[PDB]
């Protein structure tokens, strides 16, 4: 899957 | 800014030990007590000292204090806010035009900027600055990079679900390998990307680029200090089945995938197992990657919308 | 001992930011040099505005620093150690009889300890003095706490591997429920408490006991920001379903457990999974916990020794 | 299993 990251 | 002194005092007293435990060595009885009563600014030489004193972790102190950002920070709160606006589309034209123009301020707004983009992509909202603008916008920001931190591997991971794979491609092979850890939100950031391309790569069927992924992830679990995401391993190595399933031909291969995907669903992980089996469903049939209908974050942790 | 400053002029020059850029509004270009140049300390206030000017993340910053923890800090090397020694036991001796005296310094120290105490047990050395301290060591140490911090669930998971059930009990239900996250480091343990606890429930057929940490650990997941493990998450709902088969005895409940054990096999995870087969037959033939031969551990990483 | 952790 492509997941989108927020840190 | 944050009361770390309170957090001090309050740390001390739980485990009491008096303010000479502390100070003796440091400080006067005078200051330390203006830093306890948030009065005077505290050097992280300082506060390393103490927490060293107090015996709890130095990290710990910090998020206790409020450094659990993500949201008391201005782009904290932006990247929140991008989740709220993909469960409600309604409130994307007026905080994108605020943010869009910002875009280029600093690496944390450009990867607020990726998030907008992907929510305009998925409700067919209509970003026509976009397509004239990455690719300057691409080149202004790594035309002239030599070292990457953790906030460019988040923006090239949320960049690969907005922009062909072709484009984005250059931008990632001089990110690797990867050779030492630099915090658990860094070897998280660093682990999508490859996660996000060795999905891509298996799903167009670029399988020399598939395996070039599957091996940095695997390169990373030799770098001791990494910790890798647990969910990660999962989800990269049922791409790894589906990988050798592609080409050594063996169902054994594809079983294990299933495998895997199904594990999911048995730990309670059904939002982002639902959207394993859609995609799964997808490279059966030769489907290349397009944004699916599922749309998969990790803030905190693996969720879905 | 931290070159903060360096840091902050090499992520600055990489990103192409000039020194007006970051002390503008924060302070006089004269002082700041001598911040960069690492000859006046930083606070945590200011770093935290340089943070944002760069646009990297603080913790970040930390890091690349040198708070790569581990990294000295005196215990952190302490810590390291004991994975040494687990792989040359003729290294206690010498070790033990430094850290033994200076176990209650700390928290970080007495989870030190700990960790000897299990080298101790497992090379089956003789530690006369734990037997003879341990109950006053945790009076001491916990009789009047209110709130609980990362190391004292750090040291109640390592407590629950040297210690009967019976006697760390009743130290553990004060520290939960968990109601906010304070680090990934600090979920990590909290996780491992329950991870450890509900293990030596299910072996010792506790099931009353294995059910509150199913539901401590389900507690977790409504808590956003606590950021669960996932190997964790795997571990804890195979001992979830070996509970659930007891229970309601339906073989479905045993073959997910099978299954779940498997898929670490099928990941690379070959030591935790050999540890977790171990604990599975033991489990199958209703024995007790007892310290295995597989001693797993958590660092960085999920990992075994040997 | 119970394992050792070590922050």
């Amino acid at each position: 899957l492509v997941t989108l990251v927020f840190v | 800014m944050f009361k770390i002194g309170s957090v001090l005092k309050q740390i001390r007293q739980e485990l009491n030990y008096h303010q000479i435990d502390l100070y003796s060595g440091i400080m006067s009885k005078s200051v330390y007590i203006k830093v306890e009563a948030d009065s005077r600014p505290i050097s992280v030489e300082e506060l390393s000292k103490f927490s060293e004193r107090l015996g709890v972790n130095f990290f710990e102190i910090l998020n206790r204090a409020g450094m659990n950002t993500k949201s008391v920070n201005e782009t904290g709160k932006e990247k929140l806010l991008i989740s709220k606006i993909f469960t409600n589309p309604d409130l994307f034209d007026k905080n994108f035009q605020r943010i869009e123009p910002k875009r280029l301020t600093s690496l944390q707004y450009f990867s607020i900027y990726l998030g907008y983009i992907s929510i305009a992509h998925h409700y067919n909202i209509e970003v026509p600055t976009f397509n004239k603008t990455i690719t300057s916008d691409l080149k202004h920001l790594y035309d002239k990079r030599t070292t990457f931190f953790g906030i460019d591997y988040e923006i090239v991971s949320n960049l690969l679900n907005v922009l062909p794979y072709e484009e984005v491609s250059s931008i990632i092979k001089p990110m690797y390998p990867i050779v030492d850890s630099f915090g658990k939100d860094y070897d998280l950031t660093i682990q999508t990307v490859l996660k996000n391309a060795l999905t891509i790569s298996i799903m167009n069927r670029n399988l020399k680029e598939a395996q070039y992924y599957i091996n940095q992830f695997e390169h990373l679990k030799t770098i001791k200090n990494i910790s890798i995401n647990g969910y990660y391993d999962l989800e990269i190595n049922y791409l790894k089945q589906i990988y050798q399933f592609l080409t050594d031909k063996n169902i054994d291969s594809y079983l294990n995938a299933v495998n895997i995907i199904n594990i999911f669903k048995i730990i309670g992980k059904e939002d982002i197992h639902r959207s394993l089996v859609e995609e799964l469903t997808k490279i059966s049939a030769k489907e290349k990657f397009t944004p699916p209908k599922e749309v998969t974050m990790y803030y905190e942790n693996y969720v879905a919308i």
